[PDB]
């Protein structure tokens, strides 16, 4: 029988903890780093909480930062559960 | 299967024998279980027309002088049901002075049972297994232990008096000694190289002297490093060691005088302006006083695990494995004749006092010779 | 074994590497390191006592002698050589077995040995563009890169199967990275197209199809 | 001053370079009178060179110096229970190898640490001596003669100091033995250094359990006797007072769970403290502190003792890490297995919050796949990012292929042989393949088995097997007939709460009866499914194939695999034919084993055990004979013959036939050995018994056979009560029994003692 | 085992030759490290089982 948990931690307080124009590293001194990136070059950030244990479905608190090419944050979008 | 792996290491077999004696074996008595294969120090006692035994199960028996029959049978053990029979382990030495034996155990006890009907005295403890020979100092009880605490005890009452911690390395081989007594002056023998001195009554160190030399990593030199037993001569005492060297100590000082490169042990003789010893290999040599020149080397009997030396009518005996007396002369140092006497072997003492010899066996069996 | 004047060992050494025996060759080898290890010519025998460790199988012996040889040796004049044994060395010790003939694929094993080899000649065809080995240096080097990228596409099929779904596209983004002209990645950016869709994060599934269907089929 | 020319003398295999450049005067340079003391020096530190011989003036600088030798072979002998290969480490680690020049002074040394290394194996009275040989061109061959002597064994193990204890009871929980019977495999009269540290931890683990707190050991000793043969070891302790728990406090960085917290770390007041309790108490922080997502939880644990009312304070301290993550999971020295198979044994999946603990799960449960001499893990950083750590699983591998053999016997199997070859890793795909072949008085079984115990990721197994199966009835003490059958079983497998598993499979089988001595209830078999021979004579045949279809539930709680205290075993297997066959029937068995502990130390236990069976035809053909159900001997109620209870055959006796419908109710009492001492005890399990059986036929009937006793009520309970010893042996398991049947009825075998030496055919 | 001489030798083994990937309009593809490159190289030595590798 499995067990598995997947992508980034959240708490559900330190998405209170970010700022509209948050500069550089500080989402990455609250959050934590990111795991999974977009690479293929518009610079922004994801954040997933995937988790599904024992037979009772996934959930997921999907978070998105789209950035700027200076490193000051523009926009966020927060998922609370997938639809 | 493990006969065939296991390689023999050395041995030498029985020599020839022109006998001019007829060693008769007269007391034949057993005791009960025996001492086992176990090594210990459980040699018999002789007192006032009496014998004394022990058998490393409790049992400690009471005999005549010249006849072999029982006076009285004590056990020792704690007997609880009939499915169970705890053992109370006697392994100290048997003596006797104040016409109530001590008796040492495994279990930190020291037994004082009486003469006439054998009940205890009293009963206390010390720091760890009590496995030497108990000697008497104006009174005082002087024990020697496996934990390097020379402790002292009462006549009456069995109370600690005073307490000296010795030290101790990692491995040890059997560090136990007996003390020695000089006009209150009680020499000691460690664990580790070290032989004491101490004052009798309230327990101050005076002085320390280490006789052995130590050439090794602490585990070929001090593979092994252990002194067994001090005897004392006029002014001078003599201590031996294991992988050493025979030394001479002056009382007060302790400075090393002369020095002979040898090894043992077990117990040894100084009487006379002689010494006779016993190797670890068996070779029974006799030095001098004070000069150490061997007088004679006869070792015929290498590698036979050998006893204690005895002085029954100016004749050293020896014990062995196999259950056979080995009586050698003193001027020249070769043999006079050989017994069998049982199919056990000894690692005890051979006792021999009052115009009489006495031995254990390693099964429970006490013999007495001519 | 016999001994001799060294000429006549050395030259019976190269009669029985000449017979295509290696068993035998490899013992008088040795004996000549042995009975006269400084002599004058220590250096075709040691450069045959490689070639014979690797033409009989001898593989730890052979890399323990040629880690000797380039410590002693940093600039000898034929070191393209040893570079090219070290590296054939590597790569021919990847398989060490019989599973290539039964019918299954090699490429899941660990894949150390691979990274040595590429590790080799890389440094090989850097170093010494201009020798006798470097045609077949390249060849070796293009089947190592897709070998090595199997092994990746091949742990993310897995993960797709358990369904750890951070770690496909955490794996998919190193091969993209790492290998981006070869063979397998270009068959396995169809499981990253189906990897985003779980997560619904439908933003990048149009450009994962669009860095598809820009492609070519295969 | 400047020398002319230097002259050296004797230098044959060294470079005159090396000699040269090797000290720092050179050919011809501006010196002084140092050169004479530098060559003393300097020749002599090298380690190449035996002597010198040097003379300075106005000319030439004139030395005379031989080389030393070089080794051509470290050759060894007599080295028993020391192999060849770790003498050549400890050689290399000694200082000289091949390849090196020696100095004809340290073989002392050699010999002195070849002492050292048999110190550390154990065998103290060794000896070796140095043989060295002359060679032309500074060659020396360096031969090792040996003589090791006689090992080390154990004399007593005495502890001195125990009140509230016996000093032969904390012994049978030692590693260490100092006595061992010629009827036990308790271990081994052998002495190691480590073994002293890890009982040591044992003996405070006993006493940090029942309630002494203020527990503390002394001091050790090792001693040994003076013919280097028995060793005497001796510990002392200080037993302190029994203690109570009181009450308990939590601090730290928390992470606002002091709510979630305070549920596990209370318990009741006024109980005997522990030291498992408490353990796995902080544990369980650790567990729940990871399952929230972080990752090293620091907890720590501390006592006062307050000895005014025998209480402690237990203070309890947390320490909350900030959390890590899994960038790259990587397996390095995996040399033939596929890396999908070592994958699914890792509970921490690569992209999620690092598990403290899913690592040694992992850890463990690559131990546990068995392909695997040894395992390690590690833990690594990505340099720049602080917060990204990768995990490495070194893996060394075995030769994963075997071959078993094992004999036994019984009172009712006589001579029992299994063989085969068993590979659990063929060509290393996770599959297992195996040819297994019994053979016993009656029954002989050859076997092939092909398994995969992964059909998909999450558990399920699927099997094959292909079975031969001859069985000769006459040697089971039934009527006789002999019947020959192979077939086909394929199986599904997959567990459903990590005690409960199921199972469903097909299965097509093939079975012959021949031999076939004629009889009432065999023969209205025969009469149903419509193929009727003569009754004449013995000879006759039967062939059938059969469709199958077997399903199989199993609970598997018990704590432990050899004897267990504690715990429960039901297992329930069913079958049906499905049509398209010649027989139609259904069969369904039921075992329960139930463990019930009574004291406290578990030494004391009721063991119950019900077995069930019914089975029927369909349609009107009735079940056939060669499934029925057999009662009695060894394994269900104790006393009887081998396969003796329920309806006899008619011949037109007293033998037996069995039936189709089984009920066996028996009851044990597990007792502590009253006779053997107990350093050793606890490995003979001693129990009384008291068995229940039955076995009757449905389908007879009473008015077609009236003066015959009827077989069709289940009224005639057989009855029984006895003795049984359990234990190891170094010929394996041994399970002896006296029972004495006291509720039998006419018709029936006693046998009143009963034994099973080996393998358990 | 035994079976290490199919690699010990000189077997030839050949695969497919490496294409650079494309690239759609309206972004552009990850960096490459450049760990793994290939150089361009010129002239002709031999291939499998045409070489010698008997040293010099």
């Amino acid at each position: 029988r499995p067990d598995i948990n997947q992508g980034n931690y959240l708490t559900a307080n330190d998405v209170s903890k970010i700022r509209v124009g948050m500069t550089q590293q500080q989402v990455a001194y609250a959050l934590g780093t990111p795991l999974m990136s977009d690479p293929f070059g518009t610079n922004t950030w994801f954040y997933v909480f995937r988790q599904q244990p024992g037979h009772e479905g996934v959930t997921q608190q999907t978070l998105t930062l789209t950035f700027n090419s200076s490193g000051v944050l523009t926009n966020i979008d927060n998922k609370p559960a997938l639809s | 299967l493990f006969n065939s792996e296991e390689d023999v290491v050395k041995m030498s077999p029985l020599p020839t024998v022109e006998n001019q004696f007829t060693p008769t074996t007269a007391w034949s008595t057993s005791v009960g279980s025996g001492i086992g294969n176990f090594y210990s120090n459980l040699h018999p006692a002789l007192a006032d027309n009496v014998v004394y035994a022990a058998d490393r199960a409790g049992l400690v028996k009471a005999l005549n002088a010249d006849d072999g029959k029982e006076i009285w049978s004590v056990s020792l053990a704690e007997k609880d049901g009939w499915f169970s029979k705890e053992p109370a382990l006697l392994s100290g030495g048997v003596t006797v002075s104040g016409g109530h034996v001590y008796i040492g155990s495994e279990k930190a006890q020291v037994y004082a049972l009486n003469t006439s009907d054998g009940t205890v005295a009293w009963q206390t403890k010390v720091a760890g297994e009590a496995l030497s020979r108990p000697v008497v100092s104006d009174g005082l009880v002087l024990i020697h232990t496996s934990n390097g605490q020379l402790q002292a005890l009462n006549e009456a009452d069995g109370a600690v008096k005073w307490t000296v911690n010795l030290d101790m390395p990692s491995l040890s081989l059997r560090g136990e000694s007996a003390p020695t007594t000089a006009f209150g002056a009680a020499v000691v023998g460690g664990d580790n190289g070290r032989v004491s001195a101490v004052l009798m009554e309230q327990g101050q160190m005076i002085w320390q002297q280490r006789i052995s030399q130590a050439t090794g990593s602490t585990e070929i030199d001090r593979l092994s490093d252990v002194d067994t037993t001090p005897v004392v001569v006029n002014g001078v005492v003599f201590a031996l060691a294991y992988n050493g060297n025979l030394t001479a100590l002056d009382l007060r000082s302790g400075q090393i005088m002369w020095k002979r490169e040898l090894g043992s042990v077990n117990d040894f003789i100084v009487d006379g302006n002689r010494i006779y010893l016993v190797d670890q290999n068996d070779r029974v040599m006799a030095l001098t006083i004070d000069g150490g020149v061997t007088l004679w080397t006869q070792s015929d009997l290498l590698h036979r695990l050998l006893t204690s030396p005895v002085l029954y009518n100016g004749n050293l005996v020896v014990g062995d494995s196999e259950g056979y007396l080995h009586w050698i002369n003193v001027e020249d140092g070769r043999f006079v004749a050989q017994q069998k006497v049982d199919s056990s072997g000894f690692q005890t003492e051979p006792v021999a006092a009052d115009g009489k010899l006495l031995i254990q066996a390693k099964d429970g069996t006490v013999y007495s010779i001519t | 074994v016999p001994d001799n004047p060294p000429n006549e060992i050395y030259a019976t050494a190269q009669q029985k590497l000449q017979d295509g025996n290696w068993r035998q060759a490899i013992t008088q080898l040795e004996a000549l390191d042995n009975r006269y290890p400084f002599g004058p010519y220590s250096q075709q025998v040691q450069l045959d006592l490689i070639y014979a460790y690797y033409k009989n199988a001898d593989l730890p012996l052979a890399q323990a002698a040629i880690d000797r040889f380039i410590r002693l040796n940093p600039t000898h004049p034929n070191i393209d050589y040893v570079m090219y044994m070290r590296g054939l060395t590597n790569m021919a010790l990847d398989d060490s077995a019989l599973q290539g003939f039964f019918g299954v694929d090699r490429s899941d094993r660990d894949p150390q040995h691979a990274r040595a080899a590429f590790s080799d000649f890389s440094k090989l065809v850097r170093g010494y563009p201009n020798s006798q080995y470097t045609t077949d240096a390249t060849k070796r080097l293009v089947f190592l890169k897709d070998r090595l990228a199997k092994y990746e596409y091949s742990v993310a099929e897995y993960y797709t199967e358990r369904g750890a779904w951070v770690a496909v596209v955490n794996r998919v983004e190193g091969m993209l990275r790492d290998y981006p002209d070869t063979q397998a990645t270009r068959d396995a950016l169809p499981l990253m197209e189906n990897a985003y869709r779980q997560m619904q994060m439908n933003a990048q599934a149009e450009k994962v199809a669009k860095i598809i269907a820009a492609n070519s089929s295969n | 001053f400047v020398v002319k020319d230097i002259h050296f003398e004797g230098l044959q295999r060294v470079a005159v370079g090396a000699a040269l450049l090797s000290m720092p005067v050179r050919t011809g340079d501006t010196v002084n009178d140092e050169d004479i003391s530098n060559t003393i020096r300097a020749l002599f530190a090298t380690g190449n060179f035996e002597d010198v011989r040097v003379l300075r003036d106005g000319d030439t600088l004139l030395v005379q110096v031989k080389e030393r030798p070089t080794i051509a072979s470290i050759t060894f002998s007599g080295n028993k229970s020391v192999k060849d290969d770790m003498l050549k480490q400890n050689l290399e680690a000694s200082g000289v190898r091949v390849g090196e020049s020696l100095d004809r002074t340290t073989i002392a040394d050699i010999e002195k640490g070849l002492e050292d290394f048999y110190y550390s194996v154990g065998k103290y009275s060794a000896s070796v001596k140095a043989v060295v040989t002359p060679l032309p061109r500074n060659r020396v061959d360096l031969k090792l003669v040996f003589q090791e002597g006689v090992s080390a064994e154990i004399q007593q193990i005495n502890i001195v100091g125990n009140h509230a204890f016996t000093t032969d009871e904390l012994i049978s929980h030692f590693q260490l033995r100092d006595e061992v019977p010629w009827w036990n495999v308790v271990g081994d009269r052998k002495y190691q250094k480590q073994k002293l540290a890890g009982d040591l931890e044992t003996l405070r683990s006993y006493y940090l359990d029942r309630g002494y707190a203020r527990f503390n050991i002394d001091s050790t000793q090792v001693s040994l006797t003076p013919d280097k043969k028995g060793i005497y070891v001796t510990v002392n302790i200080t037993e302190g007072d029994q203690y109570k728990l009181s009450g308990v406090e939590v601090s730290g960085n928390l992470a606002g769970h002091s709510a979630e917290i305070e549920q596990l770390t209370k318990i009741e007041p006024g109980e005997l403290y522990n030291g498992t309790k408490v353990t796995k108490m902080e544990d369980d922080i650790k567990k729940l502190l990871g399952r929230y997502g972080y990752a090293y939880p620091r907890v720590q644990s501390m006592p006062e003792i307050n000895d005014a009312d025998k209480t402690v304070k237990l203070r309890v301290n947390v320490d909350a890490g900030n959390r890590f993550y899994v960038r790259k999971i990587r397996f390095e020295g995996n040399d033939t297995s596929k890396d999908a198979v070592l994958r699914r044994e890792m509970r921490q999946m690569e992209g999620a919050w690092l598990g403290s603990d899913l690592v040694d799960q992992g850890k463990e449960r690559l131990n546990r796949l068995g392909f695997f001499e040894t395992v390690d893990t590690d833990t690594q950083r990505v340099p720049g990012s602080p917060d990204q750590v990768d995990v490495v699983y070194k893996v060394k591998e075995r030769n994963t292929g075997s071959f078993n053999f094992g004999i036994g016997y019984g009172t009712c199997s006589g001579v029992s042989f299994q063989a085969g070859v068993q590979q659990d890793n063929w060509l290393g795909t996770g599959y297992a393949v195996g040819i297994n072949g019994t053979k016993n008085d009656y029954q002989t079984y050859a076997e092939l088995s092909v398994t995969n115990p992964y059909f998909t990721v999450d558990g399920v197994s699927l099997g094959g097997r292909l079975f031969y199966n001859d069985f000769q009835a006459d040697d089971a003490d039934l009527s006789d007939y002999t019947n020959k059958s192979y077939g086909t079983d394929v199986t599904l497998g997959f567990p459903i709460n990590e005690y409960n598993s199921l199972r469903a499979g097909l299965g097509y089988v093939h079975n012959s009866l021949s031999n076939m001595q004629p009889q009432v209830a065999m023969w209205r078999y025969l009469y149903s499914m419509g193929e009727h021979p003569s009754t004449s004579d013995q000879d006759n045949s039967f062939k059938t194939d059969d469709f199958t279809f077997n399903y199989g539930w199993t609970y598997n709680k018990l704590d432990r695999g050899y004897f267990p205290t504690d715990g429960s075993r039901v297992n329930l297997t069913g079958k049906v034919t499905i049509p398209g066959s010649d027989n139609e029937y259904y069969k369904v068995t039921l075992d329960t084993a139930t463990y019930v502990p009574i004291d406290d130390d578990h030494k004391w236990v009721v063991l119950g055990r019900t077995r069930w069976g019914y089975g029927d035809g369909l349609g009107g053909k009735e079940m056939p004979f060669y499934e029925n159900f057999y009662a009695g001997g060894s394994s269900t109620v104790r006393g009887f013959q081998c396969n003796t209870i329920g309806p006899k055959a008619v011949y037109f006796s007293d033998d037996a036939v069995g039936g189709n419908a089984m009920a066996v109710a028996s009851l044990e009492f597990i007792t502590p050995t009253p006779f053997i001492s107990d350093k050793y005890a606890n490995s003979v399990r001693t129990s009384f018994f008291w068995d229940m059986g039955t076995v009757w036929d449905t389908n007879w009937d009473s008015s077609q056979y009236s003066g015959y006793p009827d077989y069709s009520d289940p009224s005639n309970i057989r009855m029984s009560a006895g003795i049984a010893l359990q234990w190891m042996s170094p010929l394996g398991p041994l399970v002896f029994s006296y029972a004495q049947p006291f509720k039998k009825y006419d018709g029936d075998k006693a046998e009143q003692f009963q034994f099973n030496i080996g393998k358990t055919w | 085992r035994y079976k290490r001489q199919v690699s010990g030798d000189e077997a030839y083994l050949e695969a497919a030759p490496l294409a650079e990937l494309h690239a759609p309009a309206g972004m552009i593809l990850p960096v490459t490290s450049g760990d793994y490159a290939i150089p361009v190289t010129n002239g002709s030595g031999a291939v499998g089982k045409a070489l010698d590798i008997r040293p010099p």
